[PDB]
């Protein structure tokens, strides 16, 4: 119908696939090596439910060491991507401390979230996929699954977090 | 040698730890490489008052803190 723009912030622990999510749906390839972000920003328009979606995307720092501005970014957030690795239980609990701090800087509970679970083509799962679901459905959020390596749920992760931002835009 | 967090602008935002001795070189092709492999390109200082180019032996890092002054390096390419 409308242009429209939407601000992305991908957040979580460190190692998590954070920064190859974002890669594969900029430039659709799969980074290699594990550089450590600060704050990365890109910008793509894509269509979403028959309509242009300009996308802001800010990638951030799971280092504690690397994150010193959070609450500057998470305040000009709309929308957050809570990533975790499904090889990782220590990832998946870390996902409710970037949970209440997302809702300590907007200050309210209806925040739009997405919870991914990356890394899903490797088979040394500890995380089990019923987990995910209970803390999503405790947090009222979907979950979605994805693989930076093979581009797996990487479109409907993000796709689905714009339909989640619509659902508070005024 | 320390290390310091710079922020650079290209045509889209990277924030980078940058050593106190890496070259303008060195962080063009670290730039470079963090969103176009198989690597020409130039570093300029902006500020309202005007633009500058870093020269190649120029250590980035120092140019920064040596800025009344809401400078900006920005990434370019000529082509
Ligand atoms: N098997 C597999 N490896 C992945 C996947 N996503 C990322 N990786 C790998 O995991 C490592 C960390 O990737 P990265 O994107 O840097 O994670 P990050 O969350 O950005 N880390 P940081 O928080 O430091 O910025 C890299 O070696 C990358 O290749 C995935 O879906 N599957
Ligand atoms: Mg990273």
């Amino acid at each position: 119908h409308m242009m429209t723009e939407y601000k992305l912030v991908v957040v979580g622990a460190g190692g998590v696939g954070k920064s190859a999510l974002t890669i594969q749906l900029i430039q659709n390839h799969f980074v290699d090596e594990y550089d450590p972000t600060i704050e990365d920003s890109y910008r793509k328009q894509v269509v979403i439910d028959g309509e242009t979606c300009l996308l802001d995307i800010l990638d951030t720092a799971g280092q504690e060491e690397y994150s010193a501005m959070r609450d500057q970014y998470m305040r000009t957030g709309e929308g957050f991507l809570c990533v975790f690795a499904i090889n990782n239980t220590k990832s998946f609990e870390d996902i409710h401390q970037y949970r209440e701090q997302i809702k300590r800087v907007k200050d309210s509970d209806d925040v739009p979230m997405v919870l991914v679970g990356n890394k899903c083509d490797l088979a040394a799962r500890t995380v089990e996929s019923r987990q995910a679901q209970d803390l999503a459905r405790s947090y009222g959020i979907p979950y979605i699954e994805t693989s930076a390596k093979t581009r797996q749920g990487v479109e409907d992760a993000f796709y689905t977090l714009v339909r989640e931002i619509r659902q508070h835009k005024l | 040698e320390f290390h310091g967090v710079m922020r650079f602008y290209f045509q889209a935002t990277k924030c980078i730890r940058v050593s106190s001795t890496a070259t303008t070189q060195d962080v063009i092709e670290t730039l470079a490489e963090k969103f176009r492999p198989d690597m020409k390109y130039s570093l300029y200082e902006v500020h309202v008052s005007g633009e500058r180019r870093l020269d190649i032996d120029e250590k980035p890092l120092v140019v920064q803190l040596n800025w009344d002054r809401e400078g900006r390096f920005v990434l370019k390419n000529e082509n």
